[PDB]
């Protein structure tokens, strides 16, 4: 698995790639790993299938209740619901998420959750079994307050070469952009990345 | 398995049952497990079927050299100590046997016990084998020493069978042997089956059983 | 517990069960009866792992016992047999399952007849004309299979226990140091002071 | 130390034209020592007829929970339970015991008193049905049974035929089993009457 | 075990051959995996059989409840969410693979979801020991905008490939065809290409032939009257 | 950690005649749930009358039959072309098996011909050289379903003459080649509907005095 | 004993009218890291016979140095090196064969498995299989690791038994193959895009081609794909 | 094998051994005699894994045999022993240890004494007025530390001989089948033929 | 550890860093990786510090014993002795070594030679435990034919990269170059590379 979010200038863009194994065999190769929690919060899920698809569905179930209630949550409420799921279950869980979302007030927002539990607020956070190739690439590329096509291309030079090296990763490269104007999903054929 | 001998007045009765195993499945029922080493010894297998029949085999071939070589027939003692020795080599490295070694020579009858663990010995009544528990208590009740030759194999035969009932590993048919001064005598095949009925209305045993 | 032996004949149940009791290396006793009365014409022989045992044994009894007062009537062998089943079967799949084998011999009343009984601590039962547990029937069943007939007298039927015993002290490597024997017949439960 | 392999026995069930037949050894071991040739392994409740292999105590357990159930069953829908019915029963009480199950290999056969329909039917451990129009085999020599059955069995045998075939299956397979034998039964079931007849095998 | 399913045009299709092995050893040549859950929802399973079937039933049947209380016809995704909260509670102690298909007043669906709780989407999936030379067919032969006709052809084509080339997959083949507008049609054995030769001998026995100790009736009548 | 064996699956079957043999055996080869080959030869004519044929682990069976096929060549150098009887070649194999007692050959051997006197001989080892002589004999993975139908066919098990009731045994009559073929046909078809390691051929070699023949059967592909 | 380190995946043959064919891509796999990306695994000897390797690529580059060797010994003191005496597929492959369980008998096996494709003397097609434990077996499509699953169900469909080798061209073979091929990088994780594929035909002798891509591919359905269930946007 | 004693007494020492052989769960033999005349005035009794100690006892005896035809000489009961024990010390470092432990009774004729040796199987000897081999000491020891003298009779050795055995008798779990009983004094080695 | 070979226009450059760990501890922090077999050969060694320095002492007296009958070795030739070295003793190893050598003929060249005792000829070769995050890095950013000065840059931002993100991986960047003109030692402190 790949996965991404990055913030910029407008918003935040989430990123993954398609594909589930089970050992060496692809089970799925064109999953959709973005995964939504609410309008304007999505989250990629990496780890156990089965175990983020149950948290994020809680997580969507105490979301769509919060909002009911209280209103639309912040990221951080997001994030704050996700982990506490992750740390307190730490020892039957097997899940990596990262958690993006946009507001009006405070703009494009990314929480990693790590198998741990612990939560880390960040510009740009990278996970799953493909990232640890791209840990050079993106601390080189990155910068704060980017444009959308800058933004775009970004993820999508980085997640081609997590997909290149990593054999559990590959497929096409799914986007979901979160900005005032609403909600873009984007996607990007083999034929496209790979030449880049 | 179940396998027996003893010593008594008239020579060495040897009998054994015809079963082979592997797991819960019956793989054979008509295995020889008496070996023929010369005409006047006989060897018995319990265990390892192939480690039974090679070293044995082995042995009697290293009898037949020393009849070779000394003009003179081979002693039940040292026969039965050439495969001891033979076995020993292999200790701990997962032999599986059990056998005695039966016999006629200038010391009169023989009968000597001899496993893969290394143990050596001289008896007058041996029986190996899984089933060796239940021929026991036939054996130990009615043995003597002034035993008629008819008495003896009904005796070797009737212990196998009460083995071959009671044990789920042994069965099929009992071989029986006569070993005499003038060499051993084959006394027949004996399907289990139909031996058992037959022992059992003539007896009156085993009136547990229908029939 | 070692030995426990059971041979029902013509008009009675005798069981023989040895008389030691081992802990390590050392025989602590070496006059032990292995068995509970049940009820005036049902006795239970019992054999396993320490405390298992006993506990067991006089649990039944305590039930039995209850059911007697209850009712002002004995239960039949079968009965009996049957409850003992159902609370080793029950016991198995227990947190810590009782670790005893058990013999029930007696005798029926009201059918005139004697029972024998023999019930493992998995909770399977057999209706039985002789029987034994652990490595016991491994040496007897040979000498019972030959000698048994169902219209064997008392006597006859200890002199072939006589025979079977004899048998397990040549060819058992441990030493159970001889064995307690008990007739269970019409006239109820008594105890053979000289074997 | 399996407990679907301690005691030993087999059972095996055949259709045939206007009949059923169940069949099973009498054998109760512990392990190498045989123990009981009387250990029949076939009941009845009402006109269907319940075989169960494995382990001796869930096999004695069973029973008496299925005539219990069956006899409620009776009282309150005032009828005798039918095969396939009965069926679904054994593999509800099975199900309920996912996590810890009875070591056991039933088996159903019986006609349904309405339709006249003969029925088999076989379960795992753990409930999973088996409905064959031909046979049902169960026990440590199902292998050896299911080769016999294979080879032997035709169908619309008539009961006296069925008879012959089901017994010579029984028989060779328990005679290729060093835990199967000892005795053997076989019912011939028609829709009201029922034949039973032990027979003379070896005894070793 | 060889399961599939497929989309098209106007509905779902969903097949599975009918073997059911014991090890090496094949218990049943004529095993159902195709299992209703509702009318209209109908899913395959592959794995622990009594799983598969226990866990379908149980769905089932709380599915009826839940569409006698609504009022309305039961949602794919109903089944969906009920059936992987369930084995996801279980920890994959519950070995039940399935593959859901069916229609529903929102359109037709297809599903596949694994013992833990893992759930997936698709237009083409294939599930148990056969799923690889199953989805090899898939893969080489599957376009967009298939007919009804393409699709069983494609799904029967699936399950072929497991039955020949899996030795867990054999015998016959079972389809179910859900379209949007119609009944579901249930195709019990839809293709049989592996019926058994006549055999050489006939091993019929003479009468008398079996030794027998003893005869008697057997009383499976009730109680009778005076 | 490296497991030296493996499991190719099929199963082989000799019976012995009154004055003739066969040995025969299905062509699939497999690995867990998966076909290798449909059809790859099991049974070999392995020179002076003589077919043998080693199941279990392939490359163990294959190296077996080499060194046998090559214990008869040397045979004939070493002692004037003479002819290696089947209890003679028996014998021999026991010796090759035994050779690795302690690192075995993980195969059942069945051997087939005639014996001495002309008459039909079958001989089964087991994987480390214990070896007996018989008149019927299933081996490998579907032993255990053919070898009771085998009891019950070919040595009449369990079947009485009608009328006595168990007294008297049915007679043992000697079969034919074409009543023994049937009885293999039989086999290997109820084994191919039971077991999925069987299936795809069979392939038997009869064998007489006047030498080795073959005869090929399709079987279910599933 | 040993464990593979950096491996090779599916090696997939089969016979067609005329002659053989032999695919396999060119990657070289560290575990997950798909670490080479120029590895060829199809090793031709003569101009008769390809060998292709899959497993372990020391143990490949090992058994490509003894193939070397095995022409330059074949060649001292044989004048019919280049025709009556040269070396044939079965020759090459019983070496093989013979080498692979003489190392497993050592336990310090190859960790490899191997298809021998080629064409011999008398124009036959030969195809045979060995690997680690040294089990060998023939058919008319042959495959390796994931190949064997996926690849043989779909070349089985064109030669299903002997009989339909004569029917088969090398157009409908090498078609099948280069779906094959496609399949298994749809499907097969340490598999790569770029391959290469070796024709052995009685006339027309050995073509072998190097850097072909799999190509046609179908992904456009992706995109319609949501959530994992309940989903819509 | 299971029990092997030693006494050495003021002219003479006695060793006892048990009868029994034992496979298992049946007893094989209850007549075994574990002892090797080493040399007319050197007996060694033997007891530990089945073939070892046999083994190991016969190579003893044929190495000292050779060594009295060499020399015409016997060797010194003290020579023997820690011949013997040399032995052992380098079998417990080969690939294959002998698993045997034996006694080692003997009478100097050149001192006029009477001679005991306890070696077990890692090569540990140590010379005693009595001594003991595996679960026997245990028992025995508590009596022979009370009744025993250096001055004691061969009767009145025999006699305490007697009661260790009746005391392992009664609490030995193992039934051992008696034991044989020999004698070395300066007339030679003889068996006890009624114990 | 982070080590790297580089060829380009004018030959090949070696590059490593210099940290060597036992745990966590950092039982030296001016290791020297780069180490010489012949005049213009020299690995780039990983994996256990005894095994791969057994390794090329005995490489470096082969190719010293060549050299004395046969002449100058061929970078192929010492890498050749280092895969026999390397797969023969396969079971009792730990080494993953670089070579890398200046011909006149050849000009630069580059083998890896990974745990299991493979060879591989190639433009660039990264490995060690760092290698990881810049697989990515790399792969977009290497070129063939690049200056002295262009390749010594290339390897400086792509250590600093591994460095930062590997545990294991620090200290100095040691370089060494190999061309006609002869052999340059280079070295980069921290506070050069950091803030790159
Ligand atoms: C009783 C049936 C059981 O004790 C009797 O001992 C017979 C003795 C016997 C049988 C045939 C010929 C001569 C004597 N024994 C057997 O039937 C044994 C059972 C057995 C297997 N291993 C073993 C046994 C007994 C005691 C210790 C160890 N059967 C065999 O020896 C045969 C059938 N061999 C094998 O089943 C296999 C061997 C050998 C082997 C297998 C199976 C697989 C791989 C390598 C070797
Ligand atoms: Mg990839
Ligand atoms: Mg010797
Ligand atoms: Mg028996
Ligand atoms: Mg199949
Ligand atoms: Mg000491
Ligand atoms: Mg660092």
């Amino acid at each position: 698995t790949s996965i991404m979010a990055v913030t910029f200038k407008d918003g935040v863009i989430l990123g993954a790639d398609s594909r589930t194994t089970t050992g060496a065999y692809i089970a799925n190769r064109v999953t959709d790993k973005l995964t939504r929690v609410h309008d304007k919060i999505w989250c990629c899920r990496s780890g156990s299938a089965a175990d983020t698809q149950a948290i994020a569905d809680i997580v969507q179930y105490h979301l769509e209740l919060y909002t009911s209630q209280y209103g639309t949550p912040s990221t951080e409420t997001a994030a704050s619901v996700f982990k506490e799921l992750c740390y307190e279950n730490k020892d039957n869980l097997t899940a990596g998420i990262i958690v993006a979302g946009y507001d009006d007030k405070n703009k494009g927002e990314v929480y990693t959750i790590p198998l741990g539990g612990s939560v880390h607020k960040l510009p740009y956070a990278i996970a799953g079994s493909g990232s640890t190739f791209i840990y050079g690439y993106c601390d080189k590329n990155f910068r704060e307050n980017m444009s959308k096509e800058e933004t775009v291309d970004f993820i999508k030079h980085s997640l081609s070469q997590a997909i290149k090296w990593d054999g559990s990763s590959g497929g096409v490269i799914r986007m979901v952009v979160l900005t005032a104007a609403g909600v873009e999903r984007l996607i990007f054929y083999p034929d496209e990345y790979e030449q880049l | 398995t179940t396998t027996l001998a003893f010593k008594f007045r008239h020579g060495v009765i040897v009998a054994a049952d015809s079963r082979a195993t592997a797991g819960a499945y019956i793989a054979s029922q008509t295995v020889k497990k008496v070996i023929e080493i010369n005409p006047y010894l006989l060897g018995t297998m319990a265990g390892g079927a192939a480690d039974c029949s090679f070293w044995e085999r082995l042995l009697a071939r290293q009898c037949r050299i020393y009849e070779l070589r000394n003009k003179e027939r081979i002693s039940v003692a040292a026969a039965s100590k050439l495969l001891a020795n033979m076995v020993y080599q292999y200790k701990g490295m997962g032999l599986s046997m059990g056998t005695m070694i039966c016999g006629w020579d200038k010391r009169g009858p023989g009968l000597y016990y001899v496993d893969s663990e290394g143990n050596r010995i001289s008896g007058a009544t041996f029986s190996v084998g899984s089933g060796s528990v239940y021929a026991y208590g036939v054996l130990d009740s009615n043995y003597k020493w002034d035993l008629s030759v008819e008495d003896a194999l009904y005796l070797g035969k009737r212990s196998i069978l009460a083995a071959a009932h009671r044990d789920a590993y042994s069965g099929g048919s009992v071989n029986l042997y006569h070993v005499t001064e003038d060499g051993w005598i084959y006394h027949g095949n004996h399907d289990v089956g139909e031996l058992f009925w037959k022992v059992k209305e003539e007896e009156g045993s085993f009136n547990n059983v229908i029939g | 517990m070692d030995i426990i032996l059971g041979i029902r004949v013509q008009d009675s149940v005798i069981l023989a069960s040895s008389k030691a009791v081992t802990r390590g290396i050392s025989v602590l006793k070496d006059s032990d009866d292995k068995t509970r009365q049940l009820s005036p014409h049902t006795l239970m022989s019992f054999a396993g792992e320490a405390g298992d045992t006993v506990q067991f044994a006089e649990y039944i009894q305590a039930n039995i016992q209850l059911y007697s007062i209850r009712e002002d009537y004995e239960l039949s062998p079968q009965a009996v047999s049957s409850f003992v089943r159902q609370e080793l079967a029950k016991s198995i799949r227990s947190r810590r399952p009782y670790q005893v084998n058990v013999l029930i011999g007696g005798y029926d009343k009201k059918k005139n007849k004697p029972e024998l009984y023999q019930i493992d601590y998995l909770g399977t039962k057999v209706e039985l004309p002789y029987g034994a547990h652990g490595y016991s029937g491994f040496y007897t069943f040979s000498l019972l299979d030959h000698h048994y007939r169902p219209d064997m007298t008392t006597e006859e039927g200890l002199d072939l226990l006589k025979l079977c015993v004899q048998e397990l002290e040549k060819r058992m490597p441990m030493d159970f140091k001889g064995v307690i024997v008990k007739i269970v017949d019409k006239d109820g439960i008594r105890q053979v002071d000289d074997f | 130390s399996d407990p679907s392999s301690i005691n030993g026995g087999i059972v095996v069930a055949m259709t045939g034209k206007d009949c059923v037949a169940i069949a099973c050894d009498l054998r109760l071991g512990s392990q190498s020592l045989g123990v009981s040739n009387k250990f029949e392994k076939i009941f009845h409740y009402g006109h269907v007829f319940l075989g169960i292999t494995g382990l001796a105590t869930d096999v004695t357990t069973l029973n008496e929970m299925f005539r219990y159930k069956t006899n409620l069953y009776k009282l309150k829908e005032e009828r005798a339970i039918e095969p396939e019915t009965f069926t679904q029963l054994v593999s509800s009480s099975l199900y309920e015991r996912r996590f810890g199950p009875y070591f056991v290999g039933p088996v159903v056969a019986g006609i349904n008193s309405k339709s006249g329909k003969p029925f088999i039917a076989g379960f795992d451990l753990i409930g999973c049905i088996d409905e064959a129009k031909d046979f049902i085999v169960s026990g440590t020599a199902s292998d050896q049974l299911f080769g016999m059955c294979e080879s032997l069995y035709e169908p619309n045998l008539e009961p006296e035929d069925l008879f012959e075939t089901i017994s010579q299956a029984l028989l060779n397979a328990a005679d290729r089993d060093a835990l199967s034998g000892w005795g053997a039964v076989v019912y011939i079931i028609k829709k009201d009457e029922v034949v039973k007849r032990y027979l003379k095998m070896r005894q070793d | 075990t060889t399961i599939v399913g497929v989309k098209f045009n106007n509905g779902v299709v969903i097949a599975a051959d009918t073997r059911s092995t014991q090890g090496p050893i094949v218990a049943d040549k004529n095993c159902a995996k195709l299992h209703r859950i509702s009318p209209k929802i109908w899913c395959a399973g592959a794995g622990t059989a009594a799983d598969t079937e226990a866990v379908t039933q149980l769905i089932g049947s709380n599915i009826e409840l839940h569409s006698l209380y609504t009022s309305r016809e039961p949602r794919v995704v109903s089944a969906l969410q009920m059936l992987k909260q369930h084995l996801f509670k279980y920890q994959g102690h519950i070995g039940a693979y399935l593959i859901v298909a069916g229609v529903d007043p929102t359109g037709s669906h297809l599903f596949s979801i694994h013992a833990h709780g893992s759930t997936d989407v698709g237009y083409y999936l294939s599930l148990g020991s056969g799923s690889l030379a199953a989805m090899a067919v898939l893969e080489s032969h599957w376009k967009q905008d298939l007919t009804k006709e393409e699709a069983i052809k494609l799904a029967s084509d699936a399950i072929q490939a497991g039955i020949w080339n899996d030795l867990g997959s054999g015998s016959n083949v079972d389809v179910c065809v859900m379209e949007i507008g119609k009944d579901a049609e249930y195709l019990r054995n839809y293709l049989t290409p592996n019926v058994r030769e006549e055999k050489q001998k006939s091993y019929k026995f003479p009468r008398g032939t079996t030794a027998v100790l003893k005869e008697s009736i057997v009383n499976i009548c009730d109680i009778q009257e005076e | 950690q490296f497991n030296p064996y493996g499991d190719n699956g099929g199963t082989i079957l000799g019976i012995a005649g009154e004055d003739f043999a066969v040995l025969a055996g299905d062509t699939r080869n497999i690995t867990d749930y998966s076909i290798n080959s449909r059809y790859e030869p099991k049974v070999f004519d392995c020179g002076d009358n003589i077919v043998m044929s080693a199941n279990g682990f392939a490359a163990d069976g294959d190296a077996l039959v080499k060194r046998f096929k090559n214990s008869v060549k040397w045979y004939h150098f070493d002692h004037n072309d003479k002819k290696l009887s089947i209890n003679s070649a028996a014998r021999n194999i026991q010796h090759l098996l035994y050779s690795r007692r302690f690192f075995p050959y993980y195969v059942y051997n069945i051997i087939a011909g005639l014996d001495e006197d002309g008459k039909g001989a079958v001989y089964s080892f087991d994987p480390v050289g214990s070896y007996q002589r018989e008149q019927c004999r299933a081996g490998g993975a579907a032993a255990s379903l053919i070898m009771p139908f085998l009891d019950n066919q070919v040595n009449f098990k369990n079947q009485y003459e009608p009328g006595t009731n168990g007294k008297v045994k049915k007679p043992l009559k000697y079969l034919s080649v074409e009543e023994v073929i049937k009885l293999v046909r039989d086999s290997f078809t109820s084994a191919t509907e039971r077991h999925i390691q069987v299936g795809d051929g069979l392939e038997i070699l009869i064998v007489t005095k006047d030498g080795v023949r073959k005869e090929f059967y399709e079987l279910k592909r599933d | 004993t040993q464990q593979p380190i950096v491996t090779g995946t599916s090696v997939i043959s089969m016979k067609y009218d005329n002659g053989v064919i032999i695919a396999a891509d060119n990657l070289g796999s560290y575990g997950s890291l798909l670490r080479f990306n120029g590895v060829e695994r199809l090793i031709p000897v003569g101009d008769n016979t390809v060998v292709g390797i899959s497993g372990d690529i020391s143990d490949m580059q090992h058994i490509e140095r003894l193939l070397k060797d095995l022409v330059t010994e074949n060649a001292y003191d044989n004048p019919l090196a280049d025709a009556e005496e040269a070396l044939e597929p079965s020759y090459i492959f019983e070496y093989l064969a013979t080498v692979m369980y003489q190392r497993r008998s050592k336990m310090n096996p190859l960790w490899n498995a191997i298809i021998v494709a080629g064409v011999q003397s008398n124009g036959d097609q030969f195809l045979r299989y060995v690997n680690l434990l040294g089990v060998t077996y023939s058919s008319p499509t042959l495959a390796t690791g994931f190949g064997a699953h996926m690849a043989n169900p779909l070349l089985r469909k064109v030669v299903d038994r002997e009989s339909d080798i004569p029917k088969t061209t090398v157009q409908v073979a090498e078609e099948a193959i280069v779906n094959a091929m496609r399949v298994l990088y749809y499907r097969d994780a340490r598999s790569s895009r770029n391959f290469s594929l070796a024709i052995i035909d009685k006339n027309t002798g050995l073509t072998f081609k190097k850097n072909l891509q799999v190509e046609n591919m179908k992904w456009d359905f992706a995109k319609d794909i949501k959530g994992y269930g309940t989903q819509k946007i």
